[PDB]
RNA sequence: UAACGCGUUAAGCGCGCCGCCUGGGGAGUACGGCCGCAAGGCUGAAACUCAAAGGAAUUGACGGGGGCCCGCACAAGCGGUGGAGCAUGUGGUUUAAUUCGAAGCAACGCGAAGAACCUUACCAGGCCUUGACAUGCUAGGGAACCCGGGUGAAAGCCUGGGGUGCCCCGCGAGGGGAGCCCUAGCACAGGUGCUGCAUGGCCGUCGUCAGCUCGUGCCGUGAGGUGUUGGGUUAAGUCCCGCAACGAGCGCAACCCCCGCCGUUAGUUGCCAGCGGUUCGGCCGGGCACUCUAACGGGACUGCCCGCGAAAGCGGGAGGAAGGAGGGGACGACGUCUGGUCAGCAUGGCCCUUACGGCCUGGGCGACACACGUGCUACAAUGCCCACUACAAAGCGAUGCCACCCGGCAACGGGGAGCUAAUCGCAAAAAGGUGGGCCCAGUUCGGAUUGGGGUCUGCAACCCGACCCCAUGAAGCCGGAAUCGCUAGUAAUCGCGGAUCAG
């Protein structure tokens, strides 16, 4: 029972919300649940493309879902087909005019949610957990970053004794508010059980 | 949040008064906020993720 | 640009309220199989890191063994603490007839034939050091002749 | 030299000679021999049994060891708990069931920010079996869907009628097909069943305590040390001086929010200072001065003066709204607790599948010889009651808040205006002020308990709602041993709002 969610802390100061709209008490309840049904689906259907953020901006009967993705082709699809299928299935579950665009996360080495994931996969694929981490943190600092940190926790290896591995380089100042710090969390699901990967990436003093 | 009771939750019941809210997420019966249709656990979680719009953390 | 070897790796414990806390130690040899060998003992909190360290240290602590045809110029015996090594040079096709540690050190030195016994404490680390110190000490009817004549050398040579 | 240490008083370098050691326990025991007045001594085993016994040094922990420092920790206070009655939680016991977890601080008004049915996981009874929910599959019957009867506590069970859409082939009768439905059968779904000692996440905690560590260098055979220690300073591993150390990371601080002063921009639904008109209401003109509202900014740095100090900094003063972190917030280091939670969610493994799944109606979670925890209301005169009269903030509300009129002792009901709200409303703020009453009394203190008559919500207030009015008017006269909180706008005291919510 320790540290604060590094985002919700910085939220509004050095970090933005993933849903940006206004709604009165009357409407809010459902436009919320509507967002969560969207982010429910695109999260399942796009794990293959490595997806960082799902931005949901809103007007009136209008939804601008910006999907932030490593491999932007996989989202698009050959011919331009796959994206059309989504947009229809979206505007089905939404019943509104869904405006799904796609944005190329140009560097997955500085996207915490992705670094997290890449590790979790690696862990699921039965890779060495310690190495998996040092080597991830590695890749993060190599690409500009000013600080980074990854924490795998759970039944590491086979392990009856559930422990915690972690590693960091540079500064990861969780107390410093003006620090832009990306956080992401991945959950690895395994024959022996489930483990969690947190990845912190310190990006720049503002 | 047994499955049936999440469904029963939605069933428009024999009397107006067996109307009760659960969390649109976990299905939790108990600390459910009208306004979000979420419990005080889910609220907390989604709030930090940044997925409840305009929901800041307070401090005064 | 030498070969490295692992003499030994160990784990060791400190103490803090609420647990042991560990640290690793690596003993590493470094040789060029033609008369230069160095020994390094490095500790870090992670094992491969310790070895890196160890390897760095080894190259800074280097010793030129005067190899005389696969073997060492005379016999020699050297104590270090509790531990004591003896190196008796040997004839061709004898092999490094030496224990676990000294071998690694001798092999990378570039030695091929040599006799050996450890004696006293068998502790790796001190035996490691005793050997390196033994080799640090060898001389030659050459090395020696210069020491003794020396004070008018080059009248007879 | 293993180190501790030794170091011309050697434990160094050597020679001579003597004594002694050869794993721990058994054991300085047994046996034998010698000495002794005796007590007993000297000499001295093994069987057996263990896998160590040991020496020195390192980190830590602990000490009814020492030193310095801090926290409402003690002290100094103010007010309480422990007693009473009641509200809640819990132990126990009881029960058909009193679902389950929480268990020293860190469980006990805790999960529960809303248990009459629902919730609801427990119990009894009546029900369903591809199932209340997902994706399917094989075979037949069907459009989907809509309405009515029987039985029943409901669920369910049985049954009657209306209805023929869409896609392809065909002139057509019509065959095929998508979707949905029913019946049979199969994958399966469902499980708040177990394991928090298989876990993720999140949290409590030591502790907002000032610590925890790393790179390189250096010391040591080494575990490890150094730095981080010492002296001064600080809320602070905060800084200063010192030093085999020089830095760095997580922490402290800072960047963020609220309050205190002023600025610029902003004038409505807010504001009223001089002025015009007034039904005396800022009501109307008009104006944004002021109040305010709320978005950006300025302002404080030991900067100035005096005194002490190598320095850091400390004490005191001036200007200033604010002075040495101005007050409060958010923010919890490496780790500890095999801490908490499989009953939020997720999840490995084990277990059930006409039953541990699911539907319902009723009951239970509210039981009461008792015990504790947290709190409310009191025991009264620095009070109580009645009337008249002032001064808040923060929120909330168009399925709602409900102004004002009417009936009614009243709860409330009928009628009905404004308000998606700086406008309309909840809204009376209560302590306070003025007047009058009571006069030390179980009382005009206290308001339990019960009798009676109503109101509202709700399908339904027996178990088990709140509220109003009449009558009843219990304990209690300041609480034993123990024990809690708080260091300034704090404690004590007085009202107000909100979340959950038909209530
Ligand atoms: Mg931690
Ligand atoms: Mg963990
Ligand atoms: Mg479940
Ligand atoms: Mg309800
Ligand atoms: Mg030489
Ligand atoms: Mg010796
Ligand atoms: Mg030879
Ligand atoms: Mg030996
Ligand atoms: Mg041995
Ligand atoms: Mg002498
Ligand atoms: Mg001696
Ligand atoms: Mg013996
Ligand atoms: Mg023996
Ligand atoms: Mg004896
Ligand atoms: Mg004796
Ligand atoms: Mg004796
Ligand atoms: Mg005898
Ligand atoms: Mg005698
Ligand atoms: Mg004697
Ligand atoms: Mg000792
Ligand atoms: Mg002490
Ligand atoms: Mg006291
Ligand atoms: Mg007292
Ligand atoms: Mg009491
Ligand atoms: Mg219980
Ligand atoms: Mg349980
Ligand atoms: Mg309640
Ligand atoms: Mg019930
Ligand atoms: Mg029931
Ligand atoms: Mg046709
Ligand atoms: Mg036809
Ligand atoms: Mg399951
Ligand atoms: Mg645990
Ligand atoms: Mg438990
Ligand atoms: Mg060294
Ligand atoms: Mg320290
Ligand atoms: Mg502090
Ligand atoms: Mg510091
Ligand atoms: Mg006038
Ligand atoms: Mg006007
Ligand atoms: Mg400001
Ligand atoms: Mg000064
Ligand atoms: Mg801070
Ligand atoms: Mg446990
Ligand atoms: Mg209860
Ligand atoms: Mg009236
Ligand atoms: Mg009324
Ligand atoms: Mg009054
Ligand atoms: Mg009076
Ligand atoms: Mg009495
Ligand atoms: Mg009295
Ligand atoms: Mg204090
Ligand atoms: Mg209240
Ligand atoms: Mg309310
Ligand atoms: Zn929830």
């Amino acid at each position: 029972g320790n540290k604060i969610h590094p985002i919700g802390f910085r939220l509004g100061i050095t970090r933005d919300w993933e849903s940006r709209w206004y709604a009165g008490k009357k409407q809010y309840r459902h436009l919320l649940l509507e967002d969560q049904r969207i982010r429910g689906l695109l999260e399942k259907e796009l794990y293959s493309a490595g997806l960082a953020r799902v931005d949901i901006e809103r007007a009136a009967d209008n939804v601008a879902v910006t999907v932030h993705v490593a491999k932007p082709g996989v989202v698009i699809g050959r011919g331009g087909e796959r994206i059309r299928v989504l947009r229809e299935e979206l505007a089905k579950l939404t019943g509104k005019n869904v405006a799904l665009n796609v944005q190329e996360v140009q560097n997955p080495n500085l996207s915490a949610p992705l670094v997290a994931q890449r590790v979790a996969e690696q862990i699921e694929r039965r890779f060495a957990v310690r190495r998996a981490i040092k080597q991830a943190v590695q890749r993060v600092m190599e690409s500009g970053a000013k600080g980074a940190k990854v924490i795998v926790s759970g039944r590491i290896g086979g392990a009856e004794q559930a422990r915690t591995e972690w590693a960091a380089q540079g500064r990861v100042p969780l107390h410093t508010l003006r620090a832009n710090i990306d956080y992401g969390f991945a959950l690895a699901r395994t024959t022996y059980g489930v483990l969690g990967v947190k990845a912190y990436i310190f990006l720049g003093e503002v | 949040a047994r499955k049936a009771l999440i469904e029963k939750a939605k069933r428009t019941p024999k009397f107006k008064v067996r109307a009760y809210t659960r969390c649109v997420r976990c299905g939790r019966a108990r600390s459910v906020y009208r306004f979000f249709g979420l419990c005080r656990i889910c609220l907390r979680e989604l709030a930090h993720k940044g997925q409840l719009p305009g929901v800041r953390k307070a401090s005064w | 640009d030498f070969e490295e070897k692992m003499i030994l790796i160990r784990r060791t414990a400190r103490m803090q309220a609420g647990g042991r806390r560990f640290r690793f130690g690596a003993l590493v040899v470094v040789g060029d199989r033609q008369g230069r060998v160095g020994l390094g003992f490095g500790k870090a909190p992670e094992v491969p890191l310790a070895v890196q360290k160890a390897g760095y240290y080894a190259r800074r602590n280097m010793v030129e063994v005067p190899l005389q045809n696969g073997t060492i110029p005379h016999e020699i015996e050297v104590e270090f603490g509790a531990s004591k090594i003896v190196l008796k040079p040997a004839a061709p096709g004898t092999g490094v007839i030496a224990g676990a540690v000294p071998r690694a050190i001798l092999e990378l030195a570039g030695v091929t034939d040599i006799l050996t016994k450890e004696l006293g404490s068998r502790n790796p680390i001190n035996i490691a050091y005793a050997t390196m110190e033994a080799l640090r000490q060898l001389r030659t009817k050459a090395d020696v002749e210069r020491l003794r004549k020396g004070e008018a050398h080059a009248q007879a040579q």
